[PDB]
RNA sequence: UAAUUGCGAUAACGAACGAGACCUUAACCUACUAAAUAGUGGUGCUAGCAUUUGCUGGUUAUCCACUUCUUAGAGGGACUAUCGGUUUCAAGCCGAUGGAAGUUUGAGGCAAUAACAGGUCUGUGAUGCCCUUAGACGUUCUGGGCCGCACGCGCGCUACACUGACGGAGCCAGCGAGUCUAACCUUGGCCGAGAGGUCUUGGUAAUCUUGUGAAACUCCGUCGUGCUGGGGAUAGAGCAUUGUAAUUAUUGCUCUUCAACGAGGAAUUCCUAGUAAGCGCAAGUCAUCAGCUUGCGUUGAUUACGUCCCUGCCCUUUGUACACACC
C-alpha cells in the first residue's frame, strides 16, 4: 500500500486529463456474419455417403 | 390562536456557532443550517432547551438562543444520549463527542488524514478520490468532478 | 326460529355478508352502525341501498353486515350489494311478492351493480412483462 | 368396545380417492356406524416455475407445473374388526391412508 | 420574501380587508397580502372566532370560506 | 340509551380519551417520549411530544377492545408504516417494541388492558367500562 | 368472432335431414333431443350443434334451405 | 418418519422417477417398458412391465432377489418391507418405450434405417394402432446430419387427446 | 488417513447438487426436489409435475 | 361562492365552450404535408373539452402552492363564459384559428 | 371469419392433419352430498354500556339446529339466447332486451408440414473426434479474482415535490411457503430508540405463524415554494445480525454529511378494461444479500371500436441464367 498510495500517476485526476481511446465510444463489428451459410470446412460429402447411412 | 405582532422583539439574520442562522424559518430547522445539526439533532436540542417550537428562529430571546448552545455542545450531560451522538467512543481521545460547524470539516480530515497516514486501503481509496464503500465503478458515478 | 334471511354480495374477492331478521331497524356494519363506514367520501354509496326504496322499510329489520377481503373500496361495493340484495329476500320470503317487485325496480333502475354482481375479476401476469398486456421493454441495435 | 376414529386421505388423482371415500362412506352406514361424512380440505396446487431453455439463450420462455394435492376426511366409531378391516379393505394405488385412534 | 409574523400593520390589513373577499382560503391569504401560508391557517381560525369570516367546508388539503354575513 | 365504542367514530373517541388520559395524569407516559421516533421506518419524531404517547395509548385501547387479544408484535405490524430505503423502493417496516411494550405494561396499571389467557393482553371490565363511559361522554357532547 | 365449424354445421345439416318433424324452433328442448339420437363427446359441442340446427330450423319455417 | 405431505408426495414422485429410471438401465436388455410402486401398510410393492419376463424373475427367483436387494441397501428399506414384482406386458406393439428400444437395438445390431424404422412403424400398425411415428436425428452417416420422418396411419398432435391416446 | 483434504462445506451452494446430474448451477430445492431445473424439465412428469395452464 | 349559480351548471356551461367546433387532421401531403379542415363529432367536443380543462388546471397548480380544486375552479369559471385566460378557451380558439386557414 | 372459419362459386366428389373441438383456470348455482382443520343462528355461563325489552363483546367445543357466506365432489348453465336492423336473403356482422357471463364469455395449456450451420459439448455418468492425464487441462487446500475505472451502450430503482412531504390517527388483500432423525415458519412475555436479544409457545399445517392488521390509500395536523421540511447520491463516527472468514464497506440500525436532479435534444418502448399506470406482498435464489424474475391481490382511468400513412408479415400475380436456392 505504501507504494501505492505513494504513487503519483496512477491517481485519479491523471485518469481524468487523459482522453479517452476511441475504442471506447467502438463498435461491436460483428466479424464475419455473411459467410455463415457457407460451409467453411471445404469437404463436403459424396452422394455414396449421404446414401448408405440414410 | 398564536397571533401576534411586536416591534423589535422579531430579528432576522441572527448568528451563532460561526454560522448565519436563516432569521426567518422555525427554529429547529433555522437551525440546522450549521454543519453538524440535523433535523433530528436540532429538533432534540430545543426539547431540551425549553424552547417553544413553535417560534420562528427571529424570535427566541438572546438567553434562550444561549441555552440551545450550552445544550448543543454539551449533549452528554443534558441527558442526551450517546447513540444520538455523531461522533462516539472516538479513537484516540476515546470519549462521546457532538462536533459541529466548521469542526465537522476539521475532524472529518482529520479521519481521512488517520488512515491515509496509516495506509490502509480506505485512506487509498479516499487519496485517489474513488469510491470508498464497496460499490462498482465501472458503469456509475461519471461526470466525475 | 325468528324471521331473518341470509345473503351476500361481491365485488372483486371483497364479500359482505347480510344477516336480515325483524326488528328495530338498526343497520349495522361490522358491529358498527352504518352511520360511521369511513372510507368516508363513498359513505352515501353504503347509504344509496336506504334513500331508494325510503327509510321507512328499514323500521321492521335489523340489518347486521360483515366484510372480509378486497380493499377499502370494494367492501365499500360489497356491503352496499348485500343490503339491497337483503332486502328484497327478506320481502321475497316474509312479505308480498309484488311489494319485493317494487324494491327491486327502484335498486334495478338506479342499480350500480345493488343487486346483480360485478363480475370484473384480475387478469394474470403473463410472463414477458409486469402484467397481463404490460411488457418490458426491448432494444434493438 | 365404540371408538371414535378419524381416517385422512391424501392423494394427486382424484377419481381414485373419491371412490375410496365413497367405498368408506357407503361401507361404513351400511351397516350404520355413525357418519361424519367426507370434509373436503381445500386442494393444494405446488407450482414450479422454470425456463424452457437450457442455456441462456432466445425469448425468455417460463413453463409452470402444477401438482394438485387433495385432503379429506371421515369420522367413524366402531369398535375391532370393522376398525382393522375399514383400513385395510378400502385401498388403491396412489392414495395415502391414514387412520388417527382419537384426538391426540 | 412572505411575511412568517405579523406586523401589527398586517393585522390591521387582515381585519379591514378579509370581509372583502368572498371567497377565502390558506392561497387567498398568502396572494392577496404576504403571508407565511403557515400563519395563513392561523389567520384563518382566529378569523373565525368571531366570525368576519364563515365557514362552509374545513379540510386538511383545503379549507372554503365565504364574507362574513 | 346505551353506547358502545364501535358507535363513536374512530377518530373523535381517540381524540377525546387520549386528552382524558392526559388530564386523568396517571398514565406512565416513559422517560424518553422526547427522543424516539416510533418506528425504525420513520424519519422525524412524533409532532407533538406531549400528548403522543397518550395518542397512542388511547388508539392501542380502542383497538385491542374491538378484539379478542392483540399482542406487541401485532401492534409494531400495526403501527409499522412504509419506509423509504432512499434510492431503493418502499417496504413495509414494523414500529418500535419498546413504545408498544410500554403502552401495554402502563395500561395494565390503570387497568383498562389485562394479561389474557391465549397470550397477548386484552381489554378489562374495568377498561371496557371506562371506555364505553368516554364512548358515551363524546356522543353525549355532541347532543 | 362467432363462426360455426364444419363439425358443428354437419351434425346440424345431418340430424335436420333425418329428424325434421322431431325438432324445434327453440333451442331448449332440442338439445335435449340431442343426448337422445346422438351421442356427442362433450357438453358445449352438443350445445353448440343444437344452437345451430335450430338456428337452421328457424329459417327452415321462413323458406326452404339450400342445404 | 414425519415429513409433511406436500414434500412427502413430492419426495415419493422422485422416488418413482429415479426407480423408472435405474430399471431402465439394468433391465433395458429384457424389455422393461416401466414399472408401478403400491404402497401398502406392510409391503411396498414393485411392479415391473418387461417383455422378457424369465430374465427379470431370473434362476429360480434369483436376480429379481439381485433387484430387491439392490432396492432394499438403496432407499434404506428393512428386508421384506419391499417387494419386487414381474408381468409379461399388454402388446408391447402398443408401447412407445418398447419400440424405442427395439429401435435402438436394430441399429446398434446392424441394421440399416429404413428397414428397421419401417420394420417398427409396421409391427405398431399390424399390433391395431390408430397411427405410428418414428422420427431418427442424427447424422446417420458422413458430416452434416439431417431428420427421417417415417409415419402410417392417423396421428392427432394438439389436444388434451395428445395426452390420452398418444404416448412418446 | 489424514486431515487438510477439506474445508466447510455446510452451506451456500456446493453444499447442494442436483441429485440426478450433480451440477450445483440452478438448483430447484422447492418442496425438497433438489433436481436442476434442467433435469427437472425432463423427469417432471415421472414426478408427477404436469402444466395445466 | 364565486358564482353562485350552480356548481355543475357551469362545469357544463365549460365543457359546451372548450369543445374545439372545427379541427385538423394530417393529410399524406406528399413530403411536407398540408393540414386539411375538418369538422369534430360531438363526442370528441366532450372528449377534448374535458382534457382541456384538466390538464390546464394541472399545469396551473403544478409550482403553483393553490390547490387542485382551487386552480380547477378558476380553469372552470374562466371558460363556463369563455375568459380566454382560461389554457382550454385559449387552445379551443387556436385549434379553429388554424383549422380556418388551411382548408 | 381470429382462422383454408365458413357461405358460396364450381371438374370436381368425398376426406385427414393444423385451426375448431380439447384441457386448465377465473366468473353463476339460497339446487344435490357434507364439514371443529370452514362458517352461521340459538342456548348455557359470563364482561361493559343502558334501563325498555335492548346494543357490543368474552367462552376451541356447555348444548341444540342449519350450509347463506368457506371448502370441492357430482351436476346444472351459453347456444352468441330472444326480438329487430342489414346482406346473395348465404354464412355473418350491427342494435336493443333479458342474463352470473354475449370480445373465441376473460386468460392460459396444447399446437401441423418444412426451415436456421439460431443458442446450448459450462445441466446431464448424453456423445463422435481432437487435446491433456502425475511439474495433470484430474482433484483438493490457502489466498486473490469474476465487483477491478478517463469512457460508449441496454434493462432498471429513486426523484424533481403542495394531486406533496413530514407526524399522528384510521385500517383493508390475494397467490403463497414452513421443523426430523432436526433448526424451519414463528405467536406470546421480557430486554433494547433502533437493529436486535432473550425466555417460552403453536404448527410436518383449511388446525399454528396468519385476519400475513401489506402498501398505495383515508382522516386530522405541521410545513408554504424557498434545490424548501422536495431529493437522498457521496462520506465520517458508533451499535447490531449472517457466517470458519465481512478489509475492496454482506445486510440492518443510529446520528451527522445534504451532491446531481428544476419534467429532460435528436430519437424511442409498452399498452384497449379490472386493462394502462400507481401500489405493496408472497415465491424462486438464499447461511447472509432484490434495485432482478415468476405469480398475487389493492386503488383504478384518459383514449380506439379505426386504417394501410410508417414498420413488419402473409397471400396472389409476375421475372429468374437461382435449386448449396440472393450469405
Ligand atoms: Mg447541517
Ligand atoms: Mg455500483
Ligand atoms: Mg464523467
Ligand atoms: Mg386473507
Ligand atoms: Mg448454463
Ligand atoms: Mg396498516
Ligand atoms: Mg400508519
Ligand atoms: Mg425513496
Ligand atoms: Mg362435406
Ligand atoms: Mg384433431
Ligand atoms: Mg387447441
Ligand atoms: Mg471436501
Ligand atoms: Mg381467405
Ligand atoms: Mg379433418
Ligand atoms: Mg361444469
Ligand atoms: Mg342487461
Ligand atoms: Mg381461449
Ligand atoms: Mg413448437
Ligand atoms: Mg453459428
Ligand atoms: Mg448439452
Ligand atoms: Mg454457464
Ligand atoms: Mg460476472
Ligand atoms: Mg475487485
Ligand atoms: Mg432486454
Ligand atoms: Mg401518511
Ligand atoms: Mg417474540
Ligand atoms: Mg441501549
Ligand atoms: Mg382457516
Ligand atoms: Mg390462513
Ligand atoms: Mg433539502
Ligand atoms: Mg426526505
Ligand atoms: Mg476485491
Ligand atoms: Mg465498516
Ligand atoms: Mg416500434
Ligand atoms: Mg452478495
Ligand atoms: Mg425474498
Ligand atoms: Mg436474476
Ligand atoms: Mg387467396
Ligand atoms: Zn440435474
Amino acid at each position: 500500500n505504501e507504494g501505492a498510495i505513494r504513487d503519483k500517476t496512477a491517481g485519479r485526476r491523471n485518469n481524468r486529463s487523459k482522453d479517452v481511446t476511441d475504442s471506447a465510444t467502438t463498435k461491436k463489428s460483428n466479424t464475419r456474419r455473411a459467410t455463415d451459410r457457407h460451409s467453411r470446412t471445404g469437404k463436403t460429402d459424396t452422394k455414396k455417403k449421404v446414401n448408405q447411412g440414410w | 390562536s398564536l397571533v401576534v405582532q411586536e416591534q423589535g422583539s422579531f430579528q432576522h439574520i441572527l448568528r451563532l456557532l460561526n454560522t448565519n442562522v436563516d432569521g426567518n424559518i422555525k427554529i429547529v430547522y433555522a437551525l440546522t443550517t450549521i454543519k453538524g445539526v440535523g433535523r433530528r439533532y436540532s429538533n432534540l436540542v430545543c426539547k431540551k432547551a425549553d424552547v417553544d417550537l413553535h417560534k420562528r428562529a427571529g424570535e427566541l430571546t438572546q438567553e434562550e438562543l444561549e441555552r440551545i448552545v450550552q445544550i448543543m455542545q454539551n449533549p452528554t450531560h443534558y441527558k442526551i444520549p450517546a447513540w444520538f451522538l455523531n461522533r462516539q467512543n472516538d479513537i484516540t481521545d476515546g470519549k462521546d463527542y457532538h462536533t459541529l460547524a466548521n469542526n465537522v470539516e476539521s475532524k472529518l480530515r482529520d479521519d481521512l488524514e488517520r488512515l491515509k497516514k496509516i495506509r490502509a486501503h480506505r485512506g487509498i481509496r479516499h487519496f485517489w478520490g474513488l469510491r470508498v464503500r464497496g460499490q462498482h465503478t465501472k458503469t456509475t458515478g461519471r461526470r466525475r468532478a | 326460529a325468528v324471521p331473518s334471511v341470509q345473503t351476500f354480495g361481491k365485488k372483486k374477492s371483497a364479500t359482505a355478508v347480510a344477516h336480515v331478521k325483524a326488528g328495530k331497524g338498526l343497520i349495522k356494519v361490522n358491529g358498527s352502525p352504518i352511520t360511521l363506514v369511513e372510507p368516508e367520501i363513498l359513505r352515501f354509496k353504503v347509504y344509496e341501498p336506504l334513500l331508494l326504496v325510503g327509510l321507512d322499510k328499514f323500521s321492521n329489520i335489523d340489518i347486521r353486515v360483515r366484510v372480509t377481503g378486497g380493499g377499502h373500496v370494494s367492501q365499500v361495493y360489497a356491503i352496499r350489494q348485500a343490503i339491497a340484495k337483503g332486502l328484497v329476500a327478506y320481502h321475497q320470503k316474509y312479505v308480498d311478492e309484488q311489494s319485493k317487485n317494487e324494491l327491486k325496480k327502484a335498486f334495478t333502475s338506479y342499480d350500480r351493480t345493488l343487486l346483480i354482481a360485478d363480475s370484473r375479476r384480475p387478469e394474470p401476469k403473463k410472463f414477458g412483462g409486469k402484467g397481463a398486456r404490460s411488457r418490458f421493454q426491448k432494444s434493438y441495435r | 368396545q365404540i371408538i371414535k376414529i378419524r381416517i385422512t386421505l391424501t392423494s394427486t388423482k382424484v377419481k381414485q380417492l373419491e371412490n375410496v371415500s365413497s367405498n368408506i362412506v357407503k361401507n361404513a352406514e351400511q351397516h350404520n356406524l355413525v357418519k361424519k361424512g367426507p370434509v373436503r380440505l381445500p386442494t393444494k396446487v405446488l407450482k414450479i416455475s422454470t425456463r424452457k431453455t437450457p442455456n441462456g439463450e432466445g425469448s425468455k420462455t417460463w413453463e409452470t407445473y402444477e401438482m394438485r394435492i387433495h385432503k379429506r376426511y371421515i369420522d367413524l366409531e366402531a369398535p375391532v374388526q370393522i376398525v382393522k378391516r375399514i383400513t385395510q379393505i378400502t385401498i388403491e394405488p396412489g392414495v395415502d391412508v391414514e387412520v388417527v385412534v382419537a384426538s391426540n | 420574501q412572505h411575511a412568517v409574523i405579523l406586523d401589527q400593520e398586517k393585522y390591521d390589513r387582515i381585519l379591514k380587508e378579509v370581509p372583502t373577499y368572498r371567497y377565502v382560503s390558506v392561497s387567498v391569504l398568502v396572494d392577496r397580502l404576504k403571508i407565511g401560508g403557515s400563519l395563513a391557517r392561523i389567520a384563518l381560525r382566529h378569523l373565525e372566532k368571531e366570525g368576519i369570516i364563515k365557514p362552509i367546508s374545513k379540510h386538511s388539503k383545503q379549507a372554503i370560506y365565504t364574507r362574513a354575513t | 340509551p346505551g353506547v358502545s365504542v364501535r358507535d363513536v367514530a374512530a377518530q373523535d373517541f381517540i381524540n377525546a380519551y387520549a386528552s382524558f388520559l392526559q388530564r386523568q395524569g396517571k398514565l406512565e407516559v416513559p422517560g424518553y417520549v422526547d427522543i424516539v421516533k416510533t418506528s425504525s421506518g420513520n424519519e422525524m419524531p412524533p409532532q407533538d411530544a406531549e400528548g403522543w404517547f397518550y395518542k397512542r395509548a388511547a388508539s392501542v385501547a380502542r383497538h385491542i377492545y374491538m378484539r379478542k387479544q392483540v399482542g406487541v408484535g401485532k401492534l409494531n405490524k400495526l403501527y409499522g408504516g412504509a419506509k423509504s430505503r432512499g434510492v431503493r423502493p418502499y417496504k413495509h417496516i414494523d414500529a418500535s417494541g419498546s413504545i408498544n411494550r410500554k403502552v401495554l405494561q402502563a395500561l395494565e396499571k390503570i387497568g383498562i388492558v389485562e394479561i389474557s389467557p391465549k397470550g397477548g393482553r386484552r381489554i378489562s371490565e374495568n377498561g371496557q367500562r371506562d371506555l364505553d363511559r368516554i364512548a358515551a361522554q363524546t356522543l353525549e357532547e355532541d347532543e | 368472432g362467432r363462426v360455426r365449424t364444419k363439425t358443428v354445421k354437419r351434425a346440424s345439416k345431418a340430424l335436420i335431414e333425418r329428424y325434421y318433424p322431431k325438432l324445434t324452433l327453440d333451442f331448449q328442448t332440442n338439445k335435449r333431443l340431442c343426448d337422445e339420437i346422438a351421442t356427442i363427446q362433450s357438453k358445449r359441442l352438443r350445445n353448440k350443434i343444437a344452437g345451430y340446427t335450430t338456428h337452421l330450423m328457424k329459417r327452415i319455417q321462413k323458406g326452404p334451405v339450400r342445404g | 418418519a414425519l415429513i409433511s405431505k406436500k414434500r412427502k408426495l413430492v419426495a415419493d414422485g422422485v422416488f418413482y422417477a429415479e426407480l423408472n429410471e435405474f430399471f431402465t438401465r439394468e433391465l433395458a436388455e429384457e424389455g422393461y417398458s416401466g414399472v408401478e410402486v403400491r404402497v401398502t401398510p406392510t409391503k411396498t410393492e414393485v411392479i415391473i412391465r418387461a417383455t422378457r419376463t424369465q430374465d427379470v424373475l431370473g434362476e429360480n427367483g434369483r436376480r429379481i432377489n439381485e433387484l430387491t436387494l439392490l432396492v432394499q441397501k438403496r432407499f434404506k428399506y428393512a428386508p421384506g418391507t419391499i417387494v419386487l414384482y414381474a408381468e409379461r406386458v399388454q402388446d408391447r406393439g402398443l408401447s412407445a418405450v418398447a419400440q424405442a428400444e427395439s429401435m435402438k437395438f436394430k441399429l446398434l445390431n446392424g441394421l440399416a434405417i429404413r428397414r428397421a424404422a419401417y420394420g417398427v412403424v409396421r409391427y405398431v400398425m399390424e399390433s391395431g394402432a390408430k397411427g405410428c411415428e418414428v422420427v431418427v436425428s442424427g447424422k446417420l452417416r458422413a458430416a452434416r446430419a439431417k431428420a427421417m420422418k417415417f409415419a402410417d396411419g392417423f396421428l392427432i398432435h394438439s389436444g388434451q387427446p395428445v395426452n390420452d391416446f398418444i404416448d412418446t | 488417513e489424514n486431515v487438510w483434504f477439506s474445508h466447510p462445506r455446510r452451506y451456500g451452494k456446493g453444499s447442494r447438487q442436483c441429485r440426478v446430474c450433480s451440477s450445483h448451477t440452478g438448483l430447484i430445492r422447492k418442496y425438497g426436489l433438489n433436481i436442476c431445473r434442467q433435469c427437472f424439465r425432463e423427469k417432471a412428469n415421472d414426478i408427477g409435475f404436469n402444466k395445466f395452464r | 361562492v364565486l358564482t353562485d349559480q350552480n356548481p355543475i351548471q357551469v362545469v357544463v356551461d365549460a365543457i359546451t365552450n372548450t369543445g374545439p367546433r372545427e379541427d385538423t387532421t394530417r393529410v399524406g401531403g406528399g413530403g411536407a404535408a398540408r393540414r386539411q379542415a375538418v369538422d369534430v363529432s360531438p363526442l370528441r367536443r366532450v372528449n377534448q373539452a374535458i382534457a382541456l380543462l384538466t390538464i390546464g388546471a394541472r399545469e396551473a397548480a403544478f409550482r403553483n402552492i393553490k390547490t387542485i380544486a382551487e386552480t380547477l375552479a378558476e380553469e372552470l369559471i374562466n371558460a363556463a363564459k369563455g375568459s380566454s385566460t382560461s389554457y382550454a378557451i385559449k387552445k379551443k380558439d387556436e385549434l379553429e384559428r388554424v383549422a380556418k386557414s388551411n382548408r
